[PDB]
Order: structure tokens, then C-alpha cells, then sequence
């Protein structure tokens, strides 16, 4: 999965 | 809160140039736009069939790695990239050994800190670029390497084996040695000490603000470089020597469950797994 | 006696380039000399040669594209130290 901003990636993980 | 690798390490380095020999790199990526300068260097083999997922995918998440603004280990480092891995992250010994000397040539025209270079690639053991390492070495500049992906015995493989060189296995969330499809990391008496390399969050080349997981003994090696750079920073008179013996005494003991080596390994190899000093 | 060495993974090889690696005092202008002395002797031989880099500030020496027939004779050469084919790296 490529996260489009660090706040996406922070969501997901 | 934090990726589990960041976390993993913290039980910045600005003082510290790193220099990168990988692919090319997306240098305006947010990620690490300003604190890395692309130089004019480039010297790798012509793609073999027609495959890569982008060119600078791989050298733009291990850059991400050491001193990327949100994921990074040293955020307060400067790099340097030069080109050594084409479009599908291959490159000759020949070509980096052109690197390693374009290096020591950058810094004697312009001599500034302590130097760390990151070699996040490795082929086969080769006396002309273990010699070449050594001699950067032994000229006051931090090498640390790639232990490399092939389950197999890191002294079988450069720059690995290489003397005066910080070589870097990779272990995961669990502090396990990572698999990786078949194989995994390399082991043995040739690497120093472990490193996260599983899951890494990192820099992605596919837009400006993008993010994306690597695994690999790279990504090890470039929290180690991180971690030297930091360390080097608050400590810039350190020798090579004292370097590795903190990166040792700050390393977490004995958390590998050493069965996933083979038998004769797990004597050879060491138990350690790197972090940031309190 | 100077030494050849190739890679010993087979499918990493890069048969025809060689990295010429010279004695540790050796002078960038001895490098030089000792290349071009390289492409006289293969050129009478009816080889061609073609001298990619020459290094130093680490190592001294020379990236040389040619036969490996040519080996023997390189071997031979003053100052060499010896000679490596050169190989493949991957990104890890």
C-alpha cells in the first residue's frame, strides 16, 4: 500500500 | 504514536554528511527535500530486458530512512546520493568502486565533518571493493553495509565481508531475522550487529508525499547509518573503533532466538540489535 | 606474482571489463603510463583496448574493457598487484 500523506499512513496504522 | 522501528531504536545528526550510493532518488520528495543534494555522479549498467517500481524507489525510501522529516531516524542529516543502482537496482563493483573514490575526491576538495556512507547493495565477495572500503576506512570515513538478502553467510558476499566496514542484518517487529520470500537475511562473524528491516515506513517515489513499507538488510543498514550519524554528531571526535563499541554497548542483548540460523551460525553471529544511546 | 580473481556466483560475472589494481605507492602518472603500455602490448597482438577509468585517491589502477586473453599479459605489467573481473551489485 502505497499512503498518499504521513496523516494517511498514520490513520491505517 | 510511532512506526514500531523508530520505536524499536529509542530506548539530529546534523553535524554528519551521509552519503548514499543506491539508485537514483527523488530529491524533492517532502520527505527529505533540502537535506539532500543530488550530486552530478553516475556510473551503472544498462537494464537487462525491459522491466521496473520506479527507478528511484529504493534509494529514495532508504534516503527517507536515515534522515526523513516524519520517518526518519537522524532528521538533522545531510546526504548526499550518487548514482550506482540502475532503473532495477543493479550495479557493478567497477561503478562503485568509482563512487567510493568519488567520495574521498569530494572531500578532499572540500573537507567538512565526519562522513558516513551507506552501501545498501552487495554482490559477490570481491577482494578489489573490500580493499577499496577498506581504504576508506582506514582514510577516517564510516562505512556501513547491506548484510544482504540471501540466507546465507555474510563473508561470502561484498561489501559484507569487508574489514573496517559496519555490516547491518535486518530483524523485524518480533527482533526475528527477517524472511525475505525464500531467503532472508545473512548471518555469520562478517556482520556486526542487527538492525529493523522488516515493515519500513518510508519515503515513496510514486508522489512528493507518499509513504510505503520496504524490507530488506538496506533498510537495516540505514538505521544504522542513522544511528552512527546521531552518535557521531553528539560525539564528532569519536574513531572508528569507539563508534563500534558504542553502537555494541547501546545495542539490545540477546533477543534473537538464534534457531533461525543455522547451527554452526548462531555461535558466529551476533545477538545484537541496534539503538540510540538514552 | 600478481593474481587474477572473477566472481564466484557465475550468472554475476561481467566477462570483458577488469578492474587493474596496481601496487599501494603507486603514482597516478605510473597508472596512466602502465594503461597505455596495456593497449601497445595488445594492440600488437591485434587486440583492441579501451581504458574506461583510471584510479585514484583510494586504490591505484584501471578499469580496462578487453579480452581476457588478454590476462596473461596484463599480469606481467609493472606495478600491478593484481587484476579482478568485474561483477555485478544488487540493491538489498
Amino acid at each position: 500500500t502505497v499512503f498518499t500523506s504521513w496523516e494517511e499512513y498514520l490513520d491505517w496504522v | 504514536s510511532i512506526p514500531w522501528n523508530l520505536e524499536r531504536i529509542t530506548p539530529g545528526g546534523s553535524l554528519v554528511e551521509v552519503y548514499l550510493l543506491d539508485t537514483s532518488i527523488q530529491s524533492d520528495h517532502r520527505e527529505i527535500e533540502g537535506r539532500v543534494m543530488v550530486t552530478d555522479f553516475e556510473n551503472v549498467p544498462e537494464e537487462d530486458g525491459t522491466r521496473f517500481s520506479k527507478c528511484d524507489s529504493h534509494g529514495t525510501h532508504l534516503a527517507g530512512v536515515v534522515s526523513g522529516r516524519d520517518a526518519g531516524v537522524a532528521k538533522g542529516a545531510s546526504m548526499r546520493s550518487l548514482r550506482v543502482l540502475n532503473c532495477q537496482g543493479k550495479g557493478t563493483v567497477s561503478g562503485t568502486l568509482i563512487g567510493l573514490e568519488f567520495i574521498r575526491k569530494s572531500q578532499l576538495v572540500q573537507p567538512v565533518g565526519p562522513l558516513v556512507v551507506l552501501l545498501p547493495l552487495a554482490g559477490g565477495y570481491s577482494r578489489v571493493l573490500n580493499a577499496a572500503c577498506q581504504r576508506l576506512a582506514r582514510a577516517g570515513v564510516v562505512l556501513v553495509t547491506a548484510a544482504g538478502n540471501f540466507r546465507d553467510d555474510a563473508c561470502l558476499y561484498s561489501p559484507a565481508s569487508a574489514p573496517e566496514v559496519i555490516t547491518v542484518g535486518a530483524t523485524n517487529a518480533q527482533d526475528q531475522p527477517v524472511t525475505l520470500g525464500t531467503l532472508g537475511t545473512n548471518f555469520g562473524r562478517c556482520v556486526d550487529l542487527f538492525a529493523p528491516g522488516e515493515d519500513i515506513i518510508g519515503a515513496s517515489s510514486d508522489c512528493s508525499t507518499c509513504f510505503v513499507s520496504q524490507s530488506g538488510t538496506s533498510q537495516a543498514a540505514a538505521h544504522v547509518a542513522g544511528i552512527a550519524a546521531m552518535m557521531l554528531s553528539a560525539e564528532p571526535e569519536l574513531t572508528l573503533a569507539e563508534l563500534r563499541q558504542r553502537l555494541i554497548h547501546f545495542s539490545a542483548k540477546d533477543v534473537i532466538n538464534e534457531a533461525w540460523f543455522p547451527e554452526d551460525q548462531r555461535v558466529l553471529t551476533p545477538n545484537l540489535v541496534a539503538a540510540l544511546p538514552p | 606474482t600478481a593474481t587474477f580473481h572473477r566472481c564466484a556466483k557465475d550468472p554475476w560475472r561481467l566477462p570483458g571489463t577488469y578492474v587493474v589494481v596496481l601496487k599501494e605507492e603507486t603514482h597516478l602518472s605510473q597508472s596512466e603510463r602502465t594503461a597505455r603500455r596495456l593497449q601497445a602490448q595488445a594492440a600488437r597482438r591485434g587486440y583492441l583496448t579501451k581504458i574506461l577509468h583510471v584510479f585514484h585517491g583510494l586504490l591505484p589502477g584501471f578499469l580496462v574493457k578487453m579480452s581476457g586473453d588478454l590476462l596473461e599479459l596484463a599480469l606481467k605489467l609493472p606495478h600491478v598487484d593484481y587484476i579482478e573481473e568485474d561483477s555485478s551489485v544488487f540493491a538489498q
